[PDB]
RNA sequence: UUGACCUCAAAUCAGGUAGGAGUACCCGCUGAACUUAAGCAUAUCAAUAAGCGGAGGAAAAGAAACCAACCGGGAUUGC
RNA sequence: UUGACAUUGUGAAGAGACAUAGAGGGUGUAGAAUAAGUGGGAGCUUCGGCGCCAGUGAAAUACCACUACCUUUAUAGUUUC
RNA sequence: GAAGACAUUGUCAGGUGGGGAGUUUGGCUGGGGCGGCACAUCUGUUAAACGAUAACGCAGAUGUCCUAAGGGGGGCUCAUG
């Protein structure tokens, strides 16, 4: 499956959750008692991975969460052209479904790709929806 | 008291949530700012 | 499928007969499948991107360079097919009217696993730019095979144009072969191509000095 | 027009809006904040203009 | 709840079913009151019979075709083959129904026979003097009774020509069974150029 | 029609001699009379045309009869009205063209 | 239009299948309230019957036929004087006029089987418990 | 000017009629929840109780826009 | 609160979108020229001329078609605003 | 006078709606709550040499992985010194 539940208390930080239908990382977790009695409640605060927004949210620790696959890819750049990146695989597979980063990521991107550097470009895959978040370049095999 | 206003209750006297009420509210919850622009003194 | 084999069967019979006996051409006339797709925003939907490879070849003679090592350059000597070494791409030293030269020259690259790596550091972005992109081989694979295969590539990718074409074979093959190829060849399209078979603009069947033919 | 949702807008700047003189529309802009939204956005796009040049 | 090997029962009282409860202690008193209505009725029509003839028919479903029953009333076509109007039969006692049909001879000509023998045992008095009263009876239907048809006779000669009533009776099921597609067929080759 | 004297089958059942009787007169009901031909005629002549049949017109001149038949199908109830209406309707333009 | 639940605020103080307050339709037509308001103006005559003359969005228009019980029209012309009978007051109260039947659903068939003698005297009939006095 | 017609009124005009009671049974409208489901929301209780309108000695229904598929039956009601 | 249908009739203009009938059109620089792109194409020729090798240019030129985007006329047209 | 086929009204459809309605808010447990899972399972032991056998007893494990890491055959012998 694309996503797999998950129990609150199981979450911990720096770790992947669905809110409101959106790939979210956690930044902050507390969890406080409802009443003397009464089981504690979650309060998550989370940074959606591919908009950068927040998203928080309170629940019963026993509650069951959503949670997403995350995979991150490695890359080398083949070109840059109308904001599409055109990626080059591991054993010679090429995909150019990317579009460029469009922020200071992509501003820096495109003026180390202007200036010629090897980039090596990370790529993210949650929930059907594909983005890059870094680069780097290659200290060896120039 | 809660059961008499939704301001009333708590251990403090306080609001709660924000007094400014949408203007698409019902009646029993047009209590506050009704659909204010903006809020606060300026200067 | 609404394009159907009695259609497609019709259709083919009187391009052949324009293509073989009414107006014979010199050069041998390759057999096109151009398309255009329909509803479709290459900015906001995904850019479908796909190959397959005929049965019969397309094209037989079509130029195709080997970037390759020393292993794969001695295996070229046997297959008969042009060749630079990593020396030869080191010698190129990065010269842009030149490498625009190789670009077309030559179709089709093939490169070696090894070397894939700094095909790029070597040559640059502008086979990226015109589209024709090194394909991967290895020591274990037959080279003539694999340029058998290239030779009988078809791959569709999305681009900016909402047009696209391809070469389905030649003329000179038999009837029922075209037919079959040209078939795979919409089923193909249609299977990448999303909510299929009504994303689909045009279907146009052509030969090489022929007029067009239209397939829904 | 032609583009979606524009009519919506029409009818409510027709509705309430309509006796209103081009100097108190002003005003009542720059307090809503809309004429600043307005602003920021043309900024943006001079930005990116500004950005292209940067690089060449 | 539920307990030992028992059988599922289905006893339908989850409603207020106590406010609805008929007993039947007045089945004897019924009875009583019933026969005295019967009596007076008698008394009040003090010659007629107290019942309209009724006619003999052919009781509907494939279940009960095989029996013969009274009907509601003689068809206009049968009291018209017996020679009098609906009019004067209703008048004189018969039961007409207006809205049943002739199909069937045999049906037909017994209750026209049925309604000869009526006229026949009749008796009619004058609208207007002497009435020569005449001891009634109180059942045309226990005078005309209902008969069933004798179908065939107890003892005959054995007919037998093989086809075992069985072969028959499975190819008639067979050929129901496939006579739409075969008619689909043939018109398919009929069009067939 | 006869019966076959067996069971089942395609004309299962028992052989009687038939009757044939006398035919019902309230199995004449729909029957059209020259009198009610007459006044529906004229009233037909007075009042003219429906709305929906105006625009019914327009698309047997038009978009021919299968569209006219589902916009008819759509306007009164069933597919059978629908088809009577569109065959009348034809009959009208037929019958103005005449004049 | 519809008949909205008359509950203070739409309160219903229920389980949630009786929650609707403002879909809900009147078991009776407009026609047999018309007729029935007419027959409580004019308490001294019957109703016999109605139709349809006019509507728009807002009304619906009929006109009600009705007959004098009392004048001697009526009770001779022995056609009509069965109105002058006491069970036929209020008919259209009771549901004895055309659309009254119509709406209590009385027609012979297997449509009807619910409501063909009367919907309350079947349910009684077929929710009687009949013991005899041998019980079999 | 006069006499009609249509429509709408007024009379302590001549003569009538309706209301209210009762309500076991009857014809309609409106309409729950307790309860059961071992919880509970659809369901059930129940097309019931409560509320409202209208009759009679019975009421209602009733002489097929019926049931059927048979060799066909034949208004309604009740067992 | 928003939309549709009905209440709901009577008149004029101006835009826009489809159907299918046909027309023309594309100029940063460099490069013999006005390069919308794609894909085929090494021979096509009507001139024995144009492409091809070669020049420049991201993109190359004949000879073919396709697809957008534009402007453009018309219908007993279909329609929306 | 104003307004005008727009409001209004009727019926559907989307949004909003603790203002209000109805209801729910596990179990084990050296009391309950927090904690843990002893709640479906597996290995060794407690376990008293057939089998069975408890505790919120002890030491651990499972919600996978594998087109071979399955099946057949052949050849060879491993850790360590
Ligand atoms: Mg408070
Ligand atoms: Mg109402």
């Amino acid at each position: 499956s694309a996503t797999y539940p998950m129990q609150c208390s199981a979450l911990r930080k720096n770790g992947f959750v669905v809110i409101k239908s959106r790939p979210c990382k956690i930044v902050d977790m507390s969890t406080s008692k409802t009443g003397k009695h009464g089981h504690a409640k979650v309060h998550l605060v989370a940074i959606d991975i591919f908009t950068g927004k927040k998203l928080e949210d309170l629940s019963p620790s026993t509650h069951n969460m959503e949670v997403p696959v995350v995979k991150r890819n490695e890359y080398q750049l083949l070109d840059i052209d109308d904001g599409f990146l055109s990626l080059m695989n591991m054993d010679g597979d090429t995909k150019d479904d990317v579009k460029a980063p469009e922020g200071e990521l992509g501003d820096s991107l495109q003026t180390a790709f202007d200036e010629g550097k090897d980039l090596m470009v990370t790529i993210i895959s949650a929930m059907g929806e594909e983005a890059a978040i870094s680069f780097k370049e290659a200290a060896r095999t120039d | 008291n809660p059961v008499d206003h939704p301001h009333g209750g708590g251990n403090h006297q306080h609001i709660g949530k924000a007094s400014t009420i949408s203007r698409g509210a019902v009646s029993g919850q047009k209590a506050g700012l009704i659909a204010a622009r903006r809020t606060g003194l300026l200067r | 499928s609404k394009i159907t084999s009695s259609q497609v069967r019709e259709h083919v019979k009187e391009l052949l007969k324009y293509s073989n006996e009414t107006k014979k051409r010199n050069f041998l006339e390759t057999v096109e499948l151009q398309v255009g797709l329909k509803n479709y925003d290459p900015q906001r939907d995904k850019r479908f991107s796909g190959s397959l490879k005929l049965p019969n070849c397309p094209r037989p003679n079509m130029s195709i360079c080997i970037f390759g090592d020393a292993f794969d350059v001695d295996r070229a000597k046997s297959c008969g097919v042009d060749a630079m070494s990593v020396d030869d791409l080191k010698k190129l030293n990065k010269n842009k009217k030149l490498i625009k030269k190789l670009s077309k020259k030559y179709n089709a690259f093939i490169a070696s696993e090894v070397l894939i790596k700094q095909v790029p550091r070597l040559l640059g972005p502008q086979l990226s730019k015109a589209g024709k992109f090194p394909t991967p081989v290895s020591h274990n694979d037959d080279l003539y095979g694999k340029v058998t295969d290239v030779r009988s590539t078809i791959k569709f990718q999305l681009k900016k144009v909402l047009c696209l074409a391809v070469a389905v074979g030649n003329v000179e093959m038999e009837e029922d072969v075209l037919v079959n190829q040209i078939l795979m060849s919409v089923n193909f399209f249609v299977s990448l191509l999303k909510k299929n078979w009504q994303n689909v603009g045009s279907l146009v069947v052509k030969s090489s000095m022929g007029p067009a033919f239209r397939l829904y | 027009s032609n583009v979606r949702g524009k009519r919506g807008k029409l009818k409510k700047i027709q509705k309430k809006y309509a006796d209103q003189d081009e100097t108190e529309r002003l005003l009542r802009l720059e307090a809503l904040g809309t004429l600043k939204g307005i602003e920021k956005q043309q900024q943006r796009k001079k930005e990116e203009i500004m950005k292209r040049e940067v690089r060449e | 709840a539920i307990s030992k090997n028992l059988p599922i029962l289905k006893n339908h009282f989850r409603k207020h079913w106590q406010e609805r409860v008929k007993v039947h202690f007045d089945q004897a008193g019924k009875k009583v009151s019933r026969r005295n209505a019967r009596a007076t009725r008698a008394a009040k029509i003090a010659p007629r019979p107290l019942d309209l003839l009724r006619p003999v028919v052919r009781a509907p479903t494939v279940k009960y075709n095989r029996k013969v029953r009274a009907g509601r009333g003689f068809t206009l076509a049968e009291v018209k083959a017996a020679g009098l109007t609906a009019a004067y039969a209703r008048t004189i006692g018969i039961a007409v129904d207006h809205r049943r049909q002739n199909r069937n001879q045999e049906i037909f000509d017994a209750n026209v026979q049925r309604l000869k023998e009526y006229q026949s045992k009749i008796i009619v008095f004058p609208r207007n003097g002497k009435a020569p009263e005449a001891e009634q009876v109180l059942s045309a239907a226990a005078t005309f009774p209902i008969a069933q048809p004798a179908t065939d006779v107890e003892a005959r000669a054995v007919q037998d020509n093989g086809e075992s009533a069985f072969r028959t009776l499975r190819l008639a099921r067979s050929e129901k069974k496939f006579r739409g597609i075969r008619e689909k067929r043939a018109r398919e080759k009929a069009e067939a150029e | 029609t006869v019966k076959t004297g067996i069971a089942i089958g395609l004309n299962k059942g028992k052989k009687v001699t038939s009757m044939t009787p006398a035919p019902k007169i309230s199995y004449k009901k729909g029957a059209a009379s020259n009198r009610t031909k007459f006044v529906r005629s004229l009233v037909r002549e007075i009042a003219g045309l429906s709305p929906y049949e105006r625009r019914l017109i327009d698309l047997i001149r038009n978009s021919g009869e299968k569209r006219a038949r589902k916009v008819a199908k759509k306007r009164l109830g069933s597919f059978t009205r629908a088809k009577a209406k569109v065959e009348e309707m034809n009959n009208i333009i037929a019958a103005s063209r005449r004049h | 239009g519809n008949r909205k639940r008359p509950v203070p605020k739409g309160a219903t103080y229920g389980k949630p299948t009786n929650q609707g307050v403002n879909e809900l339709k009147y078991q009776r037509s407009l026609r047999a309230t018309a007729e029935e308001r007419v027959g409580r103006r004019a308490a001294n005559l019957r109703v016999l019957n109605s139709y349809w003359v006019n509507q728009d969005s807002t009304y619906k228009y009929f006109e009600v036929i009705l007959v004098d019980p009392q004048h001697k029209a009526i009770r001779r012309d022995a056609r009509y004087n069965w109105i002058c009978d006491p069970v036929h007051k209020h008919r259209e109260a009771r549901g004895l006029t055309a659309t009254g039947k119509k709406s209590r659903g009385i027609n012979k068939g297997h449509k009807f089987n619910n409501t063909k003698a009367g919907r309350r005297k079947t349910w009684k009939r077929q929710n009687t418990l009949s013991l005899w006095r041998y019980r079999k």
